[PDB]
RNA sequence: UAAAUUAUGGUCAAUUGUUAGUAUUCAUAUUAAUUUUUUUAAAUGUUUUAUCAUUUUAUAAAGGUUUAUUUUUGAAAGAUUUUUUGUAUAAAAUUUUAGGAAUAGUUAAUAAUAAUUUAUAAUUUUGAUUAGAUUGUUUUGUUAAUGCUAUUAGAUGGGUGUGGAAAAAUAAAAAAAA
């Protein structure tokens, strides 16, 4: 196929890998193609008990008898806002709080900047539907200094795990068009002072001593006695 | 089968499975060491 | 790919595919037990004879004294014998040409016979599973590294044609003078 | 519900398309029966294939089996013409005159610059090859199409004297196109199929008479019996019938 | 793999055929489809001469031949002029104008984009005007060398395409010859007088110190989706090879 | 690519050759109708069901299988999807576009495809209905499509067929031509069974020739 | 006992040519090629099918025995119908080049003279139509559901609907050899025999023909003079045999081959190769009496001259004496770069020439050998994203990267090269990884995966 | 151990040395037939099942097996069993078909002799060449209709008499004067005049009602008295 | 219409019941099997995942068939990669009953026709069609032996038709992506 992990060796069932190829194994189903994913259940499992401090008024409940004190309504609004923010932040929540809908800004997830992984997206456009936490976003995905030539629709723009640092220089008004970032390899000449590579195609980070000690303790080669 | 550690991410969902498919970074690292022996 | 899966005996990637070498044997009294190395598909029906690519041979898991051999003073030669009958040509054809799979018990038997390296299942509890470090592996690689030309030649001999024709054979085979 | 769920006549698979594009990329939709209609049903008869160089220049002369005007085929085709004219009056220009019917055995193009020496050899070869064959009998029945329906002819089924006729025509082709160079439309080692042309669309008439003769005109007479005719003469003739009101006489052998 | 003829279902009924790709000019996916072809065409024009790409004036075609000759026609003009019998639509959609970002930045800043629709609604004229000289070098023999916009200053490009057609409708596939530029070679060429200025070196300088090592590696603290080799995803989920693992958390 | 040019050159030189008595009709056989396997498979005019190890003389093709691509809005359960249909006609070597249109409208054999007048076009360029395939240089590999009268505004929802999923179908609409064939009333036997695919079959986005993720 | 057809004889003679054994061709010619005859003007060129298909009559079906009635497809029956197009000129050419490879001048000259006389005084045989079995007849396919050219948002994908990434190798616009006319086939035969001379020289001296491997590559061989004189005599014989008919033909392949022999056998500078090509072009124009506009050189000739520039700019790298680079004696980077630049600007001004990865590789090799250190700029500007670049480009660029003043810039350029390899689907070559791991002691760049390192250890 | 006696069987788990391990299916079972119908009232109208009927396609006794050694296989080297068949065309009433009667062979080992069994086939032919009486050769091919999978390959013997009769306009073969019986009971020729038609009908209906009365059963010895 | 021999070759064919004037294989033996003396369950939680979903998991007994059951490489094995090459639904023969007669959405041609085309249609006494019986062409038992006498488990209509393939509604001696 396309990506025969460790060649075509079939010593075990797990030798072929969890998924055989990045392309879908069955021609019928395209969605089953291999793609990076984030935990949807955990990221959408917003804290429920945090809203139990103060009651929340329903939108369809507009009758005068069900109206509450304005102080209580403001408390409910604060509770709803913190309930939305508790699990995390999505680019649809950062865009309204950034100028020009945050166009031209650098968005990254927490796991995108930990370890040798280094990926971010330069925002190009955002479309908002009725809900302020929903819609779509397009931008340039940059991986280790290499960026996509054409804008692409971002994946998982709704899950609360995004982070962004606001800079005024990179903001792009609606009059202009967001420029794709230059490529560190081709567009801008390479310079270690400006940017230094964290992981190359044949690189793999050295084993940390804490993980090594934990693995040895698990395997029992290191002595261990209960307290 | 695929081993699921007890110290993994607990899916706070009652409408589905009680444990997620993610893993601790240590679990990912130790899995690579075990997978290295599979390749040998 | 079934509405109600046969939960007792499931498999992977459906049927029929991925021929696999197993050891079939009817569950009888242990003193009358003998298995049969055989290559079959991943999925088998009620009778094993439906999916039977080839038959490898019998195996008797009973250590027996060598009565056929004369009573010899050799200590190693007087140990118990575990006889196994296997096929080599069909096994090689299915392993290499058709790229079949093997189970742990046939793998261990073939490792004993010398056809295969020891299986992953059999391991010594005394020796733990080791770990690896990229820096030390690179240091060893720099310490000793084979030549690219010789490594290509040995890879060619191992994988592609190995029975080569030398200049002596070429001179013998070349046409004789009258038809030149 | 009337018959089989998938009729045998509809289990057609097309190999002219790419293998993997018919299942998913597209679905080809056409009536494949028309091109697989057999030559027997469609009236097509395989004529000798002419080489490209000989297919350009127009023919000059042709062998024919001269027949008296009284012969049975002449009045059979006369009655056929009467029926055709009664049914439809627009096929009269396509229909040929009853007096211009001959059984053609071969067509060739003799250049006019050097025709005089070639015709003598042709006629002497015909005489020397027909000095022994007795008069032939041929049973005519059936209809056929040549030049993609441009030429409509009466089929000549195999019968008595037909084997002698085909052997004689093979010998004629060997003695005419073989030893001396003359442009035969077919091959000297191939045998020309005898026929009598009942209808034909001229290239000048192709402008307003369509591109081919519709099959409904002769569908009822596709297998009609035109009977047995005896031929005892042969003539090498030229395409000139208007001036004398009859076949042009260039060479004749009283077989 | 797909190497089977359709015999399971009747040909009259398309039962599992893929939908035909259609591009609509009321949607930004039209700009998404067309913009990279535009930038490639501009690069080709600036590098090598291209026939029928330079336009002295708007082409005049009668109505009967309008749908026969205009579709597939793409060229450029020096002036900012628009053909008649076309209603004008301006790009006010940020998503629609986002796709021209690479063209504006890397190739040449775009001044405006307009979609022209005829009265019969059977055509689409995409006219895109770029203000300013080309950022990339322009060869003296190139098609753009005859354009006064390079070296008013703004120049426009016209493209005609039938509406509601597959993406193959525009004939931008032929404009893909990768003619290289001679920007570095012109410096050392005989016409330029920098040949004596340039100083080549054959031997690499001697190394006295090893390269600076990478900073201390900190293992990630967040949870991980699993190994990319097993999950068959590309290293960063964007590009690379599954077998060659790099750029992930470890 | 190479096959078409080499075949054309071979045919050209075969035509130019003048020393040829002609192929033997008896020696050159035709394709047979009877063979193994319970499928009637048609091949090219130069291919035979039997093994023919010799390369026969090239011939001028008198019957070109012109393939015209029509738009078709099949009804999937999720919604209306626009896909492609191919109509194949057997036209003579010098058939004018007028008779090509006659052949396509006589061999379309589909209720929806030939609903209104249409014009044949190639790579977006309309074809003049006065000249023949000789002027255009059309071969059997040429890709020809058709443009109807109302396919230039199909992006409008009014022109698009109205599905009952999002649009309301009236008592006057159920009596129309396509909506009578479709049945909004679920019968016990469900006589009009159509192709079904999930709304998430292609993911959050529709089918496209590029990547949007 | 399968009697080979003329095509099978041609294939076996090609095998004999590449093997260098002439005795096999001796046996083949004695066994089968004796009866082969050229096409006479009065003979029929496209011979018709002669073998009637197998059939059995009533008597031959009822009375004849089963073994006689049995019929399996026997190639000896249709060998005559497969020898129907009279392609004996190809067999004569292959036999002549076999004799040349075996070094028998008498027989080689006999075959060449007979072929030359036949091609000069015989009509051109008609080539057979393309074989339906050897090359599959293309089938109609609607290219409507194929992936777009920009399907991948990271690189320009090579669409199956039409080529878009640019050819990775130059191919001259020439048809199959069977379609050549008489004089054109004579020119092709001379080109082929010269190519066989090249192959024989390379086999005799493999070390002196490879690029930038040993010092022997930069020294003229002691047998090249005789081969060059033979080539000059052969081309002069060709020009004497063909007069007016030579002018109205195509000599792209012949020019490329003579350029290649004047490049590798007698190692000449790129300027010398260009001068030889110009002299050949002007002589070809002048021999024919007409307006005689000078024919522009093609992509093959430009590839040859750029390869000559690369060969003259080649250098031995990491010699056993620990020397970083060893160059040819009398090496002038200034003049080499000047000539390369003017050639490149000329071929860029010429619009009929299509660039390819081979000539881009030659240009990159020239620039990196001359040490101007603009080869990386040229590669990123014109070759990184335009063509399917192989790992040899990075192999050449690695020494340029090592030429950097600072090891940090060298290391980062190496990292970016590896990233390009991982991105644009151009895996790094074994020799490139060998160089990387050799310099790992000072660059600290890993070039092997964890899995393959562990398994190798 | 099949060759060992009953008392000699020490165990039954495996064959100790070698041979054939076969299941001892009990043939002596004493199967019983249970009569569930009256003697003259078996539900079937032609064949009556009054005892245990032997079941099998090839295992029945006496043994009957196909015989591939016949005239067709002696003449032809058939790629597949029964691919080619020689027979006489009998019946030409369906267009573009030709019904051929070809006889195969079945061998009885018990008697050590063979007999020929005739089978009819539908052979497809174009141009309508197969006339009644032709000795034709047919071969298997692709399925053409529901019951057409043979096609004629050569007409070994032309029916000159049939062709001449067709040319004269008469049928290729006169229809036979004896056919299948429509009913078991004899068919009596009706010759009654118009006046006697009703009387003959009355007699026939009386005979039919008497046959219906036969359903009642034997007439009692003592006439019914109340 | 001639003998044999450079001599056993080329590897085991062998039958056992004490009756009862005679005719005709018919009571009682031996082997094989059933039968008494109590031998002898078919297990309950399959698993992973991106979470109210998706991905992997395809022939057990039910329904009574004698002119009858026949098909894929699109998943998997499967490998630098792209790409490519091919198929296949059809047959032939063997087919039971003590007292034996009619059978039918029906044959062929045509076609992606015809509930309404055209035709002197098709099945069958060489045993049809319904009905009864029985899961079809490597299995046993008996004997010296052409015989006689046994054998098994599983393909029982469709109806949004998923899937490569319906075999898809409890039933393991199938380790199923560490
Ligand atoms: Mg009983
Ligand atoms: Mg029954």
């Amino acid at each position: 196929r396309a990506d025969p992990l460790n060649g075509g060796s079939s010593m075990t069932l797990g030798s072929k890998g969890s998924k055989l190829s990045p392309e879908p194994h069955r021609r019928r189903m395209p969605w089953t193609a291999a793609k990076e994913y984030v935990p949807g259940v955990v990221l959408n499992a917003r804290d429920k008990m945090v809203l139990d401090g103060v009651q929340l008024l329903d939108i369809e409940s507009i009758d005068r008898a069900s109206q509450l004190d304005p102080l209580e309504v403001l408390r409910a609004v604060v509770a709803t806002r913190e309930y939305n923010i508790s699990t995390g932040k999505n680019i649809f929540q950062l865009a309204s709080q950034a100028t020009y809908n945050g166009r031209g800004q650098r968005f990254y997830r927490k796991e995108w900047q930990e370890g040798t992984y280094d990926k971010y997206v330069t925002l190009s456009a955002i479309d908002f539907d009725r809900d302020g936490n929903k819609g779509t976003a397009y931008g340039y995905i940059t991986f280790h200094g290499e960026t996509t030539t054409r804008p692409v629709q971002v994946d998982f723009a709704d899950v609360p795990g995004w982070y962004m640092d606001f800079v005024e220089e990179r903001a792009v008004p609606f009059t202009g068009i967001v420029p794709p970032p230059p490529s560190i390899g081709t567009d801008v000449p390479v310079d270690p002072h400006s940017y230094r590579l964290k992981a190359y195609p044949y690189y793999d980070a050295p084993n940390p001593p804490e993980f090594v000690e934990r693995l040895l303790k698990d395997r029992g080669v290191l002595p261990d006695t209960p307290t | 089968r695929q081993i699921r550690p007890y110290y993994n991410l607990p899916s706070k969902s009652e409408h589905g499975r009680k444990m997620t498919g993610f893993l601790t970074p240590y679990r990912h690292w130790m899995w690579k060491q075990n997978e290295l022996w599979r390749n040998v | 790919a079934r509405a109600v899966i046969k939960r007792r005996s499931p498999q992977l990637w459906g049927a029929p595919g991925a021929p696999i070498i197993r050891m079939r044997g009817h569950h009888v009294v242990w003193k009358f037990q003998s298995y049969d190395l055989v290559v079959e598909h991943t999925h088998k029906r009620r009778n094993s004879d439906i999916r039977l690519l080839h038959y490898l041979g019998k195996h008797c898991p009973h250590p027996q004294k060598s009565l056929w051999s004369p009573d010899t003073p050799v200590a190693q030669d007087r140990h118990l014998f575990m006889l196994t009958t296997v096929d080599i040509d069909a096994f090689k054809y299915w392993f290499g040409v058709k790229r079949c799979r093997l189970s742990m018990k046939p793998w261990a038997l073939l490792a004993k016979a010398g056809l295969l390296p020891p299986s992953l299942t059999q391991n010594s509890k005394i020796m733990p599973k080791p770990l690896f470090d990229k820096e030390s592996l690179m240091r060893y690689y720099l310490a000793n590294r084979k030549d690219e030309d010789v490594m290509a030649r040995e890879k060619y001999l191992n994988y592609e044609n190995s029975m080569v024709k030398t200049e002596e054979e070429r001179a013998a085979e070349r046409p004789v003078a009258p038809y030149l | 519900e009337r018959g089989l769920y998938f009729p045998i006549n509809h289990r057609i698979v097309d190999h002219r398309i790419a293998p993997g594009v018919t299942v998913e990329e597209t679905d080809v939709q056409s009536r494949y029966r028309r091109e697989l209609r057999t030559n027997f049903a469609t009236g097509e008869t395989r004529q000798t294939i002419a080489p490209p160089w000989s297919a350009r220049e127009r023919p000059t002369h042709f062998f024919s089996l001269r027949l008296p005007s009284r012969n049975s085929v002449t009045l059979r085709v006369k009655e056929m013409h009467n029926h055709l004219l009664f049914s439809h009056q627009q096929c009269a220009p396509m229909l040929v005159s009853p007096t211009k019917l001959h059984i053609t055995l071969g067509v060739m193009t003799i250049p006019e610059n050097s025709r005089e020496e070639l015709v003598k050899n042709i006629q002497q070869s015909m005489s020397e090859t027909f000095a022994c064959v007795q008069p032939l009998q041929l049973r005519f029945r059936g209809l056929g199409t040549f030049d993609f329906g441009r030429v409509l002819f009466i089929r000549v089924v195999p019968e008595a004297d037909f084997g002698r006729l085909e052997r004689a025509v093979c010998d004629i082709r060997r003695r005419v196109g073989g030893v001396l160079g003359v442009d035969l439309k077919g091959n000297p080692h191939d045998s020309y199929v005898p026929h009598v042309t009942v209808a034909k669309i001229r290239p000048n008439q192709r402008q307003q008479l369509g591109d081919t003769i519709p099959q409904s005109l002769w569908a009822d007479y596709q297998h009609h019996d035109f009977g047995d005719v005896t031929l005892s003469t042969v003539d090498l003739c030229r395409m000139k019938g208007s001036p004398d009101g009859y076949y042009h006489t260039e060479g004749a052998v009283h077989l | 793999r797909r190497f089977r003829y359709n015999t399971k279902f009747p040909a009259l009924v398309s039962y599992n055929k893929l939908p035909w790709e259609v591009v609509n000019h009321e949607t930004p996916q039209f700009h998404m489809h067309v913009a990279p072809h535009y930038e490639q065409l501009l690069t080709l024009a600036a590098s090598s001469p291209v026939p029928h790409i330079i336009g002295s004036k708007h082409i005049d075609v009668p109505r009967e031949h309008r749908l026969r000759l205009l579709p597939g026609m793409l060229y450029l003009l020096d002036g900012d002029t628009l053909p008649g019998e076309f209603t004008i639509n301006r790009v006010l959609d940020p998503t629609a104008l986002q796709y021209y970002g690479r063209l504006s930045s890397q190739i040449v800043t775009v001044e405006a984009v307009r979609m022209l629709v005829p009265d019969d609604l059977r055509l689409l004229c995409n006219c895109i005007t770029f203000k300013g000289p080309l950022h990339l070098p322009v060869a003296p023999y190139a098609s753009l060398a005859s354009l006064r916009g390079a070296s008013s200053n703004c120049f426009t490009l016209y493209h005609f395409v039938r509406p509601n057609r597959p993406p193959k409708e525009l004939q931008l596939e032929k404009y893909y010859i990768h003619a290289p530029c001679v920007a570095p070679l012109s410096e050392f060429a005989s016409n330029s007088d920098e040949r004596g200025n340039w100083r080549p070196r054959l031997q690499a300088p001697k190394r006295t110190r090893r390269a600076t090592p990478l900073p201390a590696y900190r293992p990630p603290q967040s949870y991980l989706m699993g190994l990319a080799e097993r999950l068959a995803v590309v290293p960063g989920g964007c590009f690379g090879r599954r077998s060659l693992m790099w750029g992930h958390w470890f | 690519g190479h096959y078409q040019q080499e075949a054309f050159e071979a045919r050209k030189r075969f035509e130019e050759s003048t020393t040829y008595p002609g192929p033997i009709r008896a020696a050159t056989p035709g394709d047979t109708r009877f063979y193994s396997g319970s499928l009637e498979s048609i091949l090219h005019d130069t291919d035979r069901h039997y093994w023919r190890a010799v390369t026969d003389d090239p011939r001028v093709q008198h019957l070109i299988p012109l393939r015209i691509r029509f738009k078709i809005f099949t009804w999937v359960t999720s919604g209306w999807e626009q896909r492609m249909q191919v109509v194949q006609i057997m036209a003579p070597k010098d058939s004018t576009i007028a008779q090509v249109k006659d052949l396509v409208i006589v061999e379309n054999q589909s209720p929806y495809l030939c609903v209104s007048s249409f014009h044949l076009a190639i790579d977006g360029k309309e074809l003049d209905p006065q000249k023949t395939l000789g002027e255009y240089g059309i071969t059997e590999q040429s890709q020809i499509d058709a443009i109807e009268q109302n396919d230039h505004l199909l992006h409008r929802d009014d022109e698009r067929p109205r599905d009952w999923t999002v649009d309301e179908i009236t008592a006057e609409d159920v009596k129309r031509s396509p909506y009578k064939e479709m049945e909004m009333q679920p019968l016990q036997n469900l006589a009009p069974r159509y192709e079904a695919r999930p709304k998430g079959y292609f993911g959050r986005t529709y089918y496209s020739g590029m990547k949007q993720s | 006992q399968t009697w080979p057809c003329t095509a099978t004889i041609c294939a076996y003679l090609d095998v004999c040519v590449e093997a260098g054994e002439k005795t096999w061709a001796m046996e083949a010619w004695n066994r089968y090629c004796t009866e082969l005859k050229f096409l006479e003007p009065g003979e029929v060129d496209p011979k018709p099918i002669s073998r009637v298909p197998f059939s059995l009559t009533r008597e031959e079906l009822l009375y004849l025995p089963k073994w006689k009635k049995h019929f399996d497809h026997d190639p000896n029956l249709d060998v005559m119908d497969l020898n129907r197009f009279n392609r004996t000129r190809e067999v004569y050419l292959r036999m002549a080049q076999v004799m040349l490879a075996g070094g028998e001048r008498n027989a080689f000259q006999h075959f060449f003279t007979k072929l030359e006389e036949a091609m000069l005084n015989k009509p051109t045989p008609v080539p057979e139509p393309p074989n339906p079995h050897l090359v599959r007849r293309p089938r109609w396919a609607p290219y409507e559901h194929c992936k777009s050219v920009h399907h991948s948002p990271w690189r320009l994908q090579n669409n199956g609907r039409a080529l878009a990434l640019g050819p990775p190798v130059t191919i001259e616009d020439e048809m199959q050899s069977r379609f050549f006319s008489n004089d054109q086939f004579l020119v092709h035969s001379v080109k082929e025999v010269l190519r066989i001379v090249l192959q024989e020289h390379k086999r005799a001296h493999p070390t002196e023909c490879t690029r930038c491997k040993t010092e022997a590559f930069f020294y003229k061989t002691k047998d090249a003079d005789e081969t060059l004189k033979f080539c000059d005599d052969l081309i002069e014989r060709l020009f004497a045999s063909l007069g007016v008919r030579l002018s109205n033909l195509n000599t792209s392949s012949l020019l490329s081959t003579i350029l290649e022999v004047f490049r590798v056998v007698g190692k000449e500078s790129g300027a010398a190769l260009l001068q030889r090509a110009n002299e050949f072009l002007e002589r070809k124009a002048s021999l024919g009496d007409a307006e005689g506009s000078r024919e522009n050189l093609t992509a093959s000739n430009y590839l040859q001259v750029l390869s000559g520039f690369a060969d003259e700019s080649a250098f031995v790298y990491n010699t056993k004496k620990d020397g970083t680079c060893q160059y040819k004696t009398g090496f002038d980077p200034r003049t080499t770069m000047r000539h390369l630049a003017d050639v490149v600007q000329e071929i860029a001004g010429n619009p009929h020439v299509t660039w390819a990865a081979d000539m881009h590789l030659q240009v990159v090799e020239t620039m990196v050998g001359c040490g101007t250190m603009k080869a990386n700029d040229y590669f990123v500007r014109n070759v990184l994203r335009q063509f399917s670049w192989d790992s040899r480009f990075l192999e050449a660029l690695y020494v340029e990267y090592r030429r950097q003043d600072d090891v940090d810039m060298w290391a980062e350029l190496t990292k970016r090269a590896l990233v390009w390899t991982a991105r644009y689907n151009a895996p790094a070559s074994e020799r490139l990884r060998r160089l990387i791991e050799d310099d790992y002691d000072t660059i600290r760049v890993q070039t092997r995966t964890f899995r393959e390192l562990a398994v190798f250890q | 151990p099949w060759w060992n006696f009953q008392t000699e069987h020490r165990q039954r788990c495996v064959l100790m040395y070698g041979g054939a391990r076969t299941k001892n299916t009990h043939n002596a079972n004493h199967r019983v037939f249970i009569k569930k119908y009256k003697r003259n009232a078996f539900p079937n109208r032609t064949r009556h099942h009054w005892a245990v009927s032997m079941t099998g396609v090839l295992s029945q006794r006496p043994r009957r097996m196909p015989w591939p050694y016949d005239l067709t296989s002696l003449i032809f080297n058939q790629p597949r069993q029964g691919s080619d068949k020689i027979g006489y065309v009998v019946g030409t009433s369906m267009l573009k078909t030709a019904v051929v009667a070809t006889n195969h062979m079945v061998y009885y080992p018990k008697f050590n002799q063979r007999v020929s069994r005739t089978k009819r086939f539908f052979a497809h032919d174009e141009d309508l060449a197969c006339v009644e009486g032709d000795l034709v050769h047919i071969k298997q091919c692709r399925k053409i209709s529901k019951y057409k999978h043979y096609y004629v390959f050569s007409i070994l013997e032309p029916n000159v008499e049939g062709r001449e009769r067709l040319k004269l306009g008469l049928k290729a073969v006169p229809p036979p004067l004896f056919g299948y019986p429509v009913s078991r009971r004899i068919v009596k020729l009706n010759l009654t005049s118009t006046e006697g038609t009703q009387e003959k009908l009355a007699a026939a209906i009386q005979e039919h009602v008497q046959d219906a009365y036969r359903f009642s059963g034997p007439t009692p010895d003592q006439p019914r008295n109340r």
